[PDB]
């Protein structure tokens, strides 16, 4: 994350650190949508141009952390994978279009103060809030800075953007399951993703029922934080009926 | 879940955290 | 520079 700041202790419980078992390092984020369930990036676990192809074994969940590195006994819970699905119309040729996957965890996770899961929004919740100028918050344990790394967790909230300033910004062509957010130039605040935070959580704070909703999924970017640039987010409610529809067979 | 979106620490014990106004204040539809 | 976990979640 770039120009945030850092989490206050149980702010995003939902939270989840997909780490590498060998070399032992971060590998993105993600989260936690029930307790057996985890929410991240297509890209993280599958992506031929750079030779990324997981399997379950090659990786661990790590739920309910703060710090980057440090093993957090008696507050983080480290979770292995029972099965990783991935969205099958996930475009890793192109664009990232539908960059989302779903993984089952072994074992249920305990809930705490420091773990719980975020809501998936309705139709309802996405038409009212997904709107130009409204705020989402990001997180993540990515890069401070596009060219170090942080302590704890980082936090940044940032307006959803207009879809045609989305699309004025890039040469990547844009889709209906994506979102970009972000500052403009003019406006005096910054604020980005970074690489180390795809997967994790865009949420926003339902102001009807005071509940967060994840509306969005770190995804791709040009740059970090560069003006004129914004970040892009997988449409979580876009694809919510294939969340559903892996959920209810395989959960 | 039924309790999903309602963190133990901020939600459940009727505590904000130090930026949630700040998503609120961006938030028009429905006021 | 990540510390070591237990040793139970590679196994
Ligand atoms: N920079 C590329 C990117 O974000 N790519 C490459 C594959 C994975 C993902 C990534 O690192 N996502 C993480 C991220 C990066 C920056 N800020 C936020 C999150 C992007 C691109 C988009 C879609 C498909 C291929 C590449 C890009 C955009 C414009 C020109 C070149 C590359
Ligand atoms: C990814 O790895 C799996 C595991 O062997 C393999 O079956 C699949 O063909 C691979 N996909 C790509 C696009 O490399
Ligand atoms: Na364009
Ligand atoms: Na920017």
């Amino acid at each position: 994350i770039v120009e945030g700041s850092d989490a206050e202790i149980g702010m995003s419980p939902w939270q989840v650190m997909l780490f590498r078992k060998s070399p032992q390092e971060l590998l993105c984020g993600a989260s936690l949508i029930s307790d057996r369930w985890v929410l991240t990036a297509a890209h993280c676990l599958l992506y031929p141009p750079w030779d990324k192809n997981f399997t379950e074994n090659d990786l661990l969940v790590r739920i309910g952390k703060h710090s980057r590195t440090r093993y957090e006994r008696n507050i983080e819970k480290i979770s292995m994978l029972e099965k990783i699905y991935i969205h099958p119309r996930y475009n890793w040729r192109e664009n990232l279009d539908r960059d989302i996957a779903l993984m089952k965890l072994k074992k249920p996770v305990a809930f705490s103060d420091y773990i719980h899961p975020v809501c998936l929004p309705d139709r309802e919740t996405a038409a009212s809030l997904l709107q130009a100028g409204y705020k989402g918050r990001v997180t993540g344990w990515g890069n401070l800075k596009e060219t170090g790394q942080p302590s704890v967790l980082q936090v940044v909230n940032l307006p959803i953007v207009e879809r045609p300033v989305c699309k004025d910004s890039t040469r990547i062509r844009i889709t209906d399951n994506m979102f970009c957010a972000g500052y403009k130039p003019d406006e005096g605040k910054r604020g980005d993703a970074c690489e180390g935070d795809s997967g994790g959580p865009f949420v926003m704070k339902s102001p009807f029922n005071n509940r967060w909703y994840q509306m969005g999924i770190v995804s791709w970017g040009e740059g970090c934080d560069r003006d004129g640039k914004y970040g892009f987010y997988t449409h979580v409610f876009r694809l919510k009926k294939w969340i559903q529809k892996v959920i209810d067979q395989f959960g | 879940e039924a309790d999903c979106g309602l963190r133990p620490l901020f939600e459940k014990k009727s505590l904000e955290d130090k930026t949630e106004r700040e998503l609120l204040e961006s938030y028009i539809d429905g006021r | 520079d990540f510390e070591e976990i237990p040793e139970e979640y590679l196994q």
